[PDB]
């Protein structure tokens, strides 16, 4: 797998052009709540 | 270069199975003794004549 | 009830306003064909319901060039719009403010003012009017300047909002555009409540550095352009605490007539990498809306006294922390006001979180802010430029093409000497009593 | 004659499979922590640490 | 809407206009039938920019062919893809040129040209919008650069409003194929300086040199060197027929690259170009490919830009590559060499990127250059026109038909005051 | 409602910031992942993300990615913030005017930065933590930059530096005596306390105690994070007797110019297999005063002592910490200087100390660390004081540090610094 | 990031490259066609130091191979790892330089170095952030003697901040190849002397020596030399490439190997060497190592390091390993031959580790020590050379190409005083 500028094994080996980076730790999956909640007084 | 590096790494991904089970005087002493210990009870089956 | 007229005139204005459109219809739900899934009736700010079914956008498209005109017809949006009100040229004027002022825009503006009086018959509580083009291209500007007269005259007293991209000073893609800016500027100096500043070095940095990005094209800066105007335009559609329509900005934000020129920022702007360490807190995150790389202008605060400031915070952020933050940045030192404006905040609140397109480069925050701040420290922008335009116009050159259109030479002598006004405006203001 | 240069000093010995020669010092003692369950006889900690450091110096 | 006729006269501009529409209808994927078998729905959304429609499915190029010999015509016609041109657009005399400018502009010029002047008033009523005219052509001969200025001062009094491109073919000393360049070659340039509108100036000799060099072509043909100048020319359009980021046509050249009306002639080049081995090694990337085309060895003509300061600079880039990394790279070469550039005119680059690369190529750039260098050859030629002009050698030939020396006194003065005011642009500062 | 930060800069402080980290996560309980696995006593050193993992609050500079990128590929890629890890471009390569004047201001604005938007999310700082090693070129110059720039932009906030001064005999480095007297040149009016950390004690220490024959660096970092560890336990877990950060330089620091203090730890005890002993208070105390167990190379029987404070961790009882400092003054081979009647603090925490698994040392149910300002400290600096001019006699590689920005004069301002030093040292000690 | 790039010239360089990149290659785990068939992702992190990356994913060496002979460049170029060279960067003449240090610096060579300087300048600015530049020549030659030593000053002048390293073949008396060896080297390190940052010398006699006593093989030959220097010269750029406690660049090692600017030539070592038919036993621990360091026999030059006093060493150990056995060490060797260190520089050796050890070893090291032993060899050059230029021999050549005596006096003049300022700082004291 890790040939060149296909895998992640780190950012160096990763070496991402164009348009973004390649995630990289393992992120939430889709769309989580990034964040503090907040407006608890109960 | 890219067929090659695909041909290279998909022979790479196969290596790790060792299992040894050299086999000639054990295993054929195996076979003898499971015949053995196996076919005495059917030997001390059978409906006589 | 409340609507608002998009115009959208040369390259960057469409290129722009595609982005806008594709953030309008995703926040508001409304597939691309316009047809509604499987009322809240808040939609009427920006879309009118065709009778059953599908809705209008309430916007103009206008080039001379029709290839971006084709590119829309032929995308994915070619039944949302109205096609009779795409309106493409033959021929485009290629830089030339002339060309676009006096030869070819004469004929179009006629059409362009019709397509304006039938949407605003239609229109009932109409609010104001956006304009989105480039300055730094001789037919956005003329015709810009051009459909700007005719409406201070056919309408009058409705506000309009101008949102123009300015050249930056280093990066730039033409070798005229400052004799364009300078000749739109003495234009519009007189005929716009508002003006922004969007050059687009700011936003490269910004993306560089926040998003982190190596080679982003375009469609990021439209994208990060359309967020700000939701952000902007969101109070009209959605309810919230502190409720602010288009009104309450040049009431707020232009303390003399001449002065209306401000500049913007947005936050959060934050990868999936770096903001699932980070807090998002209401203070830090306006803190960090003021900080000197934020903005989306190439300009220097600290050089500068500021006049106003006026943002919205969309989400779920308390007012609470809010005033405990505008405090923080009031006991903060490395900022300061000008003398004879004790308070010059104005805040807004509302409660529709920020949405993220499919596919984007931006993470789904809960809190975000939309910054427009007028200083005294704008004026660096137009002494760059008149010092650039003095520099070509020493020995008059590229002067002969705009004279041979039927340009008299005198128009650069005066737009010289308004924009020195300008500038000794600026000065005279930034002093102290 | 064999041509051009042809070196055969063979600075390397050879031969031998150090499959542990790419792994950072720094990385292996700093988290390895490996086994050790919680259990409160000195004698069974001792044993294992003693064959932890083992492996780490082989 | 949006097209561009063209006209062909000489032999050297017959070729330069076959190769050319041989390398147009591959890039738009025409097949000499005149059918078409192309893959993508936008190959075709411009195709009336070059070609016009016929019964029956069939496009035919929008060109006219002129000379006095049928030589290069039935020569040209029987080649490949010869079929496109509507047989009736040949127009061809019997006389032949001689090589003198004078016998060809004045004794048949003057009666041969109303069937090539009807043509083309034809087609320019037949065409939707109309925008310009471009003409190939060559100095060195007296067919060419007789009929070719002829036809351009004809073609502009009618419309001077419409802008007009020459290709033009320039003579050298090192690579010389005749004994009248100098006469002619004055003649010609006297009225395209006061008539044409823009005007690239092509060098034999740089041609040769560059697929030697950089080319490294084991044996290069005629063949190979107009293929080469018809890619670079075909370059020009780019977004004009294919959608981009940074649309900017031909008039949007004209308008960023003519400071001053009298000063209207360029020296183009294209990148990237590999030789058969080193482009397995190569790699693909912005800043070679600025290297490659800010390289002097890069441009098509002799004059070296090292000896002189760049007026203005254009760059039409084609592929997808974002915007900004091409402006700071602009930048960044403007800043290195800052003393290369003229002074007075701040950001003196113009930058503009289509999304439709060249068929095989991921990306490819096109350069366009107006700089202090081209003075060189102007004063080489006039001092060949002096050099053969003290003894009045030649010039009996040309006197004998009506022509006299003050006109070529005037050539001559207006030769020598065009390079005077180039060059004094040169020193100038702010 | 207590929060510090501590700041790396140097291939050594990267290197002990990794151990101590390590320390820390595993005495928090926090895997390094973040996320915890199945209190609040972690903000003192950790921020919650909200819902899962925790960030620590240092950041890690070094003009030479080698460090970082090995972090950012190590185990421990998972915790810290990505844009923490700040890296330049050159490594000042031992030039101290690299490091200093040449590329150190293009990331120190940037630092300035990361440490304003990270100390505007805390409310309760007491002070902040400095590691370096002041035998290199770029680790010195960054830490003398960033405490001149921070004694200004903050001012009362205290700082604990954990500098590694160079050993006695044993060096790596051979020009380490001139940026070692710059550093402390600078040094000595910008940081309110540091501590002696030569690396030939610690190489005794584990040497004799340990009894192994194969230490390296990493032995040298987890003894230095069991150090920190001590100190700082007592700001995140109940004790008997808290003491705080503050209440530190108040007591240890009797004129303003004499901060430089030297440590010790106890029982440090080896995992062979045996019962050892139950490591009474009495006993431990006596070997934590032993001359030769100290952590520095510096004899107290040469000198005289200013003030110590130590700190016991575990179940340690007052009337056991009072009856054996009875018999330490009782004791004669140590004496303290006249004015100081009483010199002693102690600190008391019920948390035992935490055993690395994998590591050197055993579960023990007491532990003592210890800190003393002591005047027989002037010998380190009379040693490198010869070190430096048996140099600068003949301007032995000078040349290059001209070159690079620096003038001449600033190392007889340094030498005569020292000077003032070494004599307001003796003077001190002088009996009344 | 901080790549060096790599220039040879002459026969000697070019042999010594085709050696080194095969080391490197193996290091890397490259093949002949630039493909990557490593294991470890360490490997690859710093690749881009050396190599530059390709479409399709090759890597390619930044070297630079000059000569005046095609023969050498054809010759190299068909053996193995010959491929990796891209071709653009061969430059070659065709008339040679004869072993002619003055046609080959000022007749030839400012003819031909134009093309290189262009093609090192673009590297120099493809490459992110420049470290610096590395050269591997001889003085024993002509060709290489002249040009290299004219484009070291000529890039330093370009480039006066970024450091530099050359490597030098000396001759040697007892088996020397020219008669006119003591002249292109008096003037080849006249003009080195103030150019090269660090230039670190190399004895045939030595690699002989060593060769035939602790290999113990009966036939070495160029190629084996050339692996030798080839290892030393990969063993010094060791953690530059990979992790370790402590990372010593090219920088850090000129900081604390040079006392005064003048002084920076180098003798170096390697070890271990163990024998051909080396019995399987033990392992390389640091004594021996350490010990076979400082034998002083090892050396790879023919002065004898214990007629002088050391000025300074430097260590740099391969492998996994603890400090407290170096410095211990380090301090032994101190003690006990403090007779061999001068006084007012005490401690005096660098010490620096790297965690990967060499191909087929557990431990090794690379030894670069400055000490005052190479006065004897520049005495001896010095000596040969005024021997010859008394009467005047083979100097009527020399005169024939443009220069005079005025060179050789002023030259012979500058050797003089090195070797006295040398040798005061032999005898200073405390
Ligand atoms: N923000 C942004 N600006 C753009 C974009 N495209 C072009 N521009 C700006 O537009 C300026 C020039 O105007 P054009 O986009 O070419 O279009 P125009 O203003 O109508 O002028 P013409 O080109 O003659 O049609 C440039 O300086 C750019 O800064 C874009 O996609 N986003
Ligand atoms: N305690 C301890 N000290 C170390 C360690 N590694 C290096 N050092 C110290 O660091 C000093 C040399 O500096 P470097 O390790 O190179 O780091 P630096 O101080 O930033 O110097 P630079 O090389 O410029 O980066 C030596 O004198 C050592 O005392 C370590 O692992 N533990
Ligand atoms: N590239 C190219 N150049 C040509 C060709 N034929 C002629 N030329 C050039 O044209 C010049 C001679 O021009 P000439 O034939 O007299 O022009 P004409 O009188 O208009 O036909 C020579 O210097 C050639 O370099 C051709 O097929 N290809
Ligand atoms: N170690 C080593 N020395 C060499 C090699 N090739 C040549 N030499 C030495 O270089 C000297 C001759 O140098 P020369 O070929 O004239 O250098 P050039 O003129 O630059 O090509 C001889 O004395 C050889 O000892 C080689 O491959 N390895
Ligand atoms: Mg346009
Ligand atoms: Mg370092």
């Amino acid at each position: 797998y890790p040939w060149n500028n296909r895998t992640q094994n780190t950012l160096l080996l990763k070496d991402d052009v164009g348009r973004s980076k390649p995630s990289a730790y393992s992120l939430p999956p889709v769309d989580y709540t990034y964040g503090r909640p907040l407006e608890r007084d109960e | 270069i890219e067929q090659d590096y695909m041909y290279r790494s998909q022979q790479d991904s196969f290596k790790p199975r060792l299992l040894p089970k050299g086999n000639k005087a054990s295993d054929l002493s195996y076979t003898y003794t499971k015949q053995k210990l196996s076919q005495i009870q059917q030997n001390n089956n059978k409906e006589l004549f | 009830m409340r609507e608002v007229i998009s115009i959208h005139v040369g390259q960057g204005g469409i290129q722009v306003g595609n982005a806008c459109w594709e953030l309008f219809c995703l926040e508001h739900g409304i597939q691309p064909d316009g047809q509604m899934p499987s009322g809240d009736d808040a939609f009427n700010t920006f879309f009118s319901e065709t009778g059953a079914g599908k809705h209008v956008p309430r916007a103009v498209f206008l080039d001379l060039e029709p290839t971006v005109i084709d590119e829309v017809r032929t995308g994915t949006y070619r039944q949302l719009f109205h096609p009779e009100q795409l309106i493409s040229g033959k021929e485009d004027a290629a830089n030339n403010f002339a060309r676009g002022h006096y030869t070819i825009g004469k004929e179009i503006v006629d059409l362009c003012l019709d397509r304006i009086r039938k949407l605003a018959d239609n229109c009932t509580g109409l609010q104001g009017f956006l304009v989105f083009n480039s300055v730094g291209g001789g037919t956005g500007s003329g015709l810009g300047s051009l459909l700007l007269e005719r409406l201070s005259v056919d309408y009058g007293k409705k506000s309009k909002l101008g949102f123009t991209i300015y050249p930056s000073p280093q990066v730039s893609t033409a070798v005229v555009e400052p004799y364009n800016s300078i000749l739109s500027t003495h234009s519009l100096l007189e005929h716009t409540d508002v003006a922004v500043m969007l050059d687009n070095e700011a936003i490269y940095d910004i993306c560089r550095r926040n998003l982190d990005i190596e080679r982003p094209t375009y469609t990021n800066l439209n994208r990060l352009i359309a967020q700000v105007i939701s952000s902007l335009t969101a109070s009209l559609r959605f309810d919230g605490a502190l409720n602010v329509d288009i009104t309450e900005f040049q009431t707020n934000l232009v303390p003399y007539p001449r002065i209306h020129f401000m500049l913007s920022s947005y936050a959060p702007i934050i990868s999936a990498e770096k903001a699932y360490h980070e807090q998002l807190s209401v203070a830090e995150i306006t803190n960090s809306a003021f900080e000197p790389a934020n903005m989306m202008a190439k300009c220097d605060p600290r050089h500068g006294k500021y006049m106003a400031c006026s943002m919205m915070y969309r989400g779920d952020v308390v007012p609470k922390d809010v005033n405990a933050s505008i405090a923080t940045i009031k006991t903060k030192r490395t900022i300061q006001f000008v003398d004879w404006c004790p308070t010059g905040f104005k805040v807004g609140i509302n409660y529709q979180p920020p949405t993220v397109v499919p596919g984007g480069d931006l993470a789904k925050v809960m809190r975000a802010v939309c910054m427009i701040s007028n200083s005294t420290a704008i004026a660096e922008v137009f002494s760059r430029l008149d010092h650039k335009f003095d520099l070509m116009y020493a020995k008059r050159a590229f002067v002969h093409w705009y004279v041979g259109e039927g340009m008299e030479e005198g128009e650069f002598s005066e737009a010289r000497e308004d924009l020195a006004a300008l500038e000794k405006d600026y000065e005279e203001v930034g002093i102290e009593t | 004659p064999q041509f051009s240069n042809a070196s055969q000093i063979e600075v390397g010995d050879r031969s031998e499979v150090n499959h542990r020669r790419f792994v950072s010092q720094s990385k292996n003692v700093y988290g390895n922590f490996g086994k050790f369950d919680p259990v409160s006889n000195p004698g069974i900690l001792a044993s294992k640490t003693k064959w932890h450091h083992h492996l780490q110096s082989k | 809407m949006r097209e561009i006729v063209h006209i062909q006269g000489g032999q050297c501009g017959n070729q330069i206009g076959a190769k050319f529409w041989e390398v147009i209808s591959d890039e738009h994927g025409i097949d000499p039938t005149g059918t078409y078998h192309g893959d993508s729905d936008l190959q075709l959304e411009r195709i009336n920019v070059y070609y016009n429609e016929a019964t029956g499915g069939r496009y035919v190029p929008r060109a006219i062919l002129m000379d006095l010999e049928p030589g290069t015509m039935d020569s040209v016609r029987a080649g490949p893809f010869g079929q496109l041109f509507r047989p009736d657009n040949f127009v061809f005399g019997q006389t032949g040129a001689g090589n003198n400018w004078a016998k060809g502009h004045y004794t048949e010029g003057a009666e041969l040209i109303d069937s090539v002047l009807d043509v083309v008033r034809k087609e320019a009523e037949g065409c939707d919008c109309l925008q310009g005219f471009q003409i190939t052509h060559s100095l060195g001969g007296g067919t060419g650069s007789g009929m070719g200025t002829l036809l351009i001062s004809k073609v502009r009094e009618e419309y001077p409003d419409r802008i007009m491109e020459t290709f033009s073919v320039v003579p050298s000393p090192k690579v010389s194929d005749t004994v009248v360049e100098p006469y002619n070659a004055t003649l010609s340039v006297h009225q395209l300086v006061e008539n044409a509108d823009e005007c690239m100036v092509i060098d034999n000799e740089a041609l040769y040199d560059i697929c030697f060099r950089t080319l490294k072509l084991t044996t290069p043909t005629y063949g190979d060197l107009n293929h080469l100048v018809s890619a670079a020319m075909s370059g020009v359009t780019c977004c004009l027929r294919f959608p981009g980021q940074l649309n900017s046509d031909l008039r949007k050249l004209a308008v960023n690259l003519i400071p001053f009306p009298r000063l209207h002639f360029f020296m183009i080049g294209f990148a990237p170009l590999t030789s058969r081995g080193s482009q397995q090694y190569r790699a693909l990337t912005v800043p070679e490919l600025t290297q490659q085309m800010f390289d002097a060895k890069n441009m098509m003509c002799a004059a070296d830009p090292r000896h002189g300061r760049y007026l203005t600079a254009s760059a039409l880039f084609r592929g997808r590559m974002s915007t900004k990394e091409v402006d700071e790279q602009m930048l960044n070469v403007q800043n290195k060499n800052s003393s290369y550039f003229v002074e007075w005119i701040p950001n003196n680059i113009k930058s503009s990127i289509c999304d439709i690369p060249p068929k095989g190529l991921k990306m490819a750039v096109t350069f366009v250059g107006n700089s202090t260098a081209i003075q060189e050859m102007f004063k080489r030629v006039a001092e060949q026109f002096t050099a053969m002009f003290r003894r009045k050698a030649f010039l009996h030939w040309y006197t004998g038909e009506g022509m006299d020396e003050m006109e070529f006194t005037e050539a001559e003065s207006n030769m020598n005051d065009l390079v005077s005011e180039y060059q004094q642009y040169q020193d100038a500062t702010a």
